[PDB]
């Protein structure tokens, strides 16, 4: 199982961004898909998770703006960024979970970066 | 033994009048179905015998809107799951339905779902669809296995025979009892075909084994090579190596697949990649659906400049109504009058009426047919009022079925080598509500229209 | 874009009846027309078809049924003529150019 991200750029305040994360190497599915950011210096935090039914949950500070859909059929997630600010400057990261023998695997990215300006 | 499904997801036929027929064309002595077997919109007395060999879909199977009280589906062992219906489900069934409609279901060979759900909904007349331990079917490593029956009634159904150890069947009959392999498992075996430790399958075989080694299970999780399953098909750098598709090994690729350097038989190549002729591999103008035009479902005025001076297009054409009312016009088509080949499918929905005949294709010859109109048509010609075909320069067919109905003015229909141009046992001419023949090898009127 | 289909009922057997197909919302002069029955519990099945000259019937209503069409008033016909006890189906109205359905009208004999 491996993860590319392919969203990343620059874009200047108050524009819009897209990033999808596609997985392969598996025939079974995945249990649940997250997108993590990491700002410079602090710790990797999660920005969305959606569940394999479709519960979507995000985090406070990206409500109404940020919105999250994965695509079973093609083991892809996506992360809409609408009205970026400054401080949205971050390291995206993937995230994709597995149940598997009544453990969770987890897979990250190689991360992608935004930066707004 | 391997043939292509269909991708028309509870949409009504095109035809109404050959549905059957191109369900037979298509289905016809096939054991792997390559995509999802939809069963949709069969009569009360369908005759479906041509579905008894089927044993393994790739995408998923959908059955809806049908008349049949049984579907033969007795030989059908493991459903991939590669696509998923509305991306939840791997197998459908929805409003079907002696007042008529599916009375059970009937797949007492069905043991594996690698992944998707099951999802059956509003049907009066079906039973012994709640006896059915479905965590059995599904895969131990199955993700999306979630279930949604629906067993409103309209009917009492009788108990089924006192044959099977437990309560379920998949019908009345004695020989319907449902088989277990999966909770019945000694240790941590996914599959086993009893319950002792030596009883356990092949950790590469998936819906079941008759015996102990990789060589005698009913499927292969992964990859058939030569009756042998294994995980990865031998590399190419290698005079074992061999090609993958679907999930077999093959020494050569398919008549009308790309053979990739990494070792598997596609239908497009990949990114930073060119397509070379030898069989062709992977070693431009884009139509509709390739990567720049994916959203778009008609040649219209604003994009008919991009296939001017074009002599291959990696991509399908279609006509609809919308695209003649800026509004087509009949001299803005001479752009296609240097196309030699089409990756894709030709559909032609509409058509100026001062134009008699289809020559600005004069010299199209190849029409490839490796995406196909709803899955099954390389070539629909519907509601046009042409006189004459004039496809004079076209000699292959290379996949899908070809569908010319309701042109009240078209002749020389019959005149065309239509069983030259197909390079497959499954594909055929269908043809209905036309001009008739009493009133009506050659393309079109003169000399100049022979094949 | 819609089509409605009118004028079915009841009749008895041996009789006569006209249909009437309207279409709002779309070029009727540059469309094909085409007729369909829905006997119960079946497939359905053709019936006839017009775009701009002499229509094309199906084998079973060749010389008992006339389809006409009136493209200013944007409507499409069906005359029936000596009805039979096997002509009790349900009647759509279909656009084969646009694929639009109509809803369908029932006519017993």
């Amino acid at each position: 199982v491996q993860l590319v991200e392919s969203g990343g750029g620059v874009v200047q305040p108050g524009g819009s961004l897209r990033l999808s994360c596609a997985a392969s190497g598996s025939i079974f599915g995945f249990n649940d898909m997250a997108w993590y950011r990491q700002a410079p210096g602090k710790q990797r935090e999660l920005v969305a998770l959606i569940s394999r039914v479709g519960v979507t949950s995000s985090a406070d500070s990206v409500k109404g703006r940020f919105t999250i859909s994965r695509v079973n059929a093609k083991d892809t997630v996506y992360l809409q960024m609408n009205s970026l600010r400054p401080e949205d400057t971050a390291l995206y990261y993937c995230y994709m979970d597995q149940r598997l023998d009544g453990s969770t695997l987890a897979y990250w990215g190689q991360g992608t970066l935004v930066t707004v300006s | 033994q391997v043939c292509t499904g269909t991708d028309m997801k509870l949409r009504l036929p095109a035809s109404p009048e050959t549905h059957l027929d191109m369900l037979r064309h298509l289905y016809q002595g096939c054991q792997v179905v390559q995509g999802n077997l939809e069963l949709t919109y069969l009569p009360t007395n369908a005759s479906l015998s041509f579905l008894q060999d089927i044993q393994e879909v790739q995408g998923y199977v959908l059955i809806a809107h049908n008349q049949v009280r049984q579907v033969p589906l007795q030989r059908l062992r493991i459903v991939r799951g590669t696509q998923l219906f509305e991306d939840n489900y791997a197998l459908a069934v929805l409003d079907n339905g002696s007042p008529g409609g599916l009375r059970e279901l009937q797949l007492r060979s069905l043991t594996e779902i690698l992944k998707g759900g099951v999802l059956i909904q509003r049907n009066p007349q079906l039973c012994y669809q709640d006896t059915i331990l479905w965590k059995d079917i599904f895969h131990k490593n199955n993700q999306l296995a979630l279930t949604l029956i629906d067993t409103n009634r309209s009917r009492a159904c009788h108990p089924c025979s006192p044959m099977c150890k437990g309560s379920r069947c998949w019908g009345e009959s004695s020989e319907d009892c449902q088989s277990l392999t999966r909770t019945v498992c000694a240790g941590g075996c996914a599959r086993c075909k009893g319950p002792l430790p030596t009883d356990c399958c092949h950790e590469q075989c998936a819906a079941g084994c008759t015996g102990p080694k990789h060589s005698d299970c009913l499927a292969c999780l992964h990859f058939n090579h030569s009756g042998i399953c294994e995980l990865h098909c031998p590399a190419l750098v290698n005079p074992e190596g061999r090609y993958t598709f679907g999930a077999s090994c093959v020494t050569a690729c398919p008549y009308n697949y790309l053979s990739t350097d990494v070792g598997s038989c596609t239908l497009v190549c990949p990114l930073h990649n060119q397509e070379v002729t030898a069989t062709q591999r992977c070693e431009v103008c884009y139509g509709l659906g390739m990567e720049h035009l994916r959203e778009v479902r008609a040649v219209t005025s604003a994009n008919i400049q991009e296939f001017a001076g074009c002599k291959k297009i990696f991509g399908s054409l279609a006509f609809l109504p919308e695209s003649f009312d800026a509004p087509l016009q009949p001299e803005q088509l001479q752009v296609f009058e240097t196309l030699e080949e089409i990756t894709g499918y030709l559909y032609i929905s509409a058509w100026p009426d001062s134009l008699p005949d289809l020559s600005v294709f004069q010299n199209l010859q190849v029409i490839r047919g490796r995406i196909l109109h709803n899955g099954a048509y390389s070539l629909t010609l519907q509601g046009l009022g042409i006189s004459w075909l004039g496809l004079r320069s076209l000699r292959e067919l290379g996949s899908g079925l070809a569908l010319i109905h309701h042109n009240t003015h078209l002749c020389f229909v019959h005149t065309v080598p239509w069983d030259q141009l197909f390079r497959n046992p499954h594909q055929a001419l269908l043809h209905t509500a036309n001009r008739p023949e009493d009133e009506c090898h050659c393309w079109g009127p003169g000399p100049t229209q022979c094949v | 874009v819609q089509l409605v289909e009118s004028g079915g009922g009841l009749v008895q057997a041996g009789g006569s009846l006209r249909l009437s197909c309207v279409a709002s919302g779309i070029p009727f002069s540059t469309r094909t027309m085409a007729w369909y029955r829905q006997p119960p519990g079946n497939e359905r099945d053709w019936v006839a078809t017009i775009r701009s000259g002499a229509p094309v019937y199906a084998d079973s209503v060749k010389g008992r049924f006339t389809v006409s069409r009136d493209n200013a008033k944007n409507t499409l016909y069906l005359q029936m003529n000596s009805l039979e006890p096997e002509d009790t189906a349900t009647y759509y109205c279909w656009d084969v150019n646009g694929d639009i359905w109509g809803q369908g009208t029932l006519v017993t004999v």
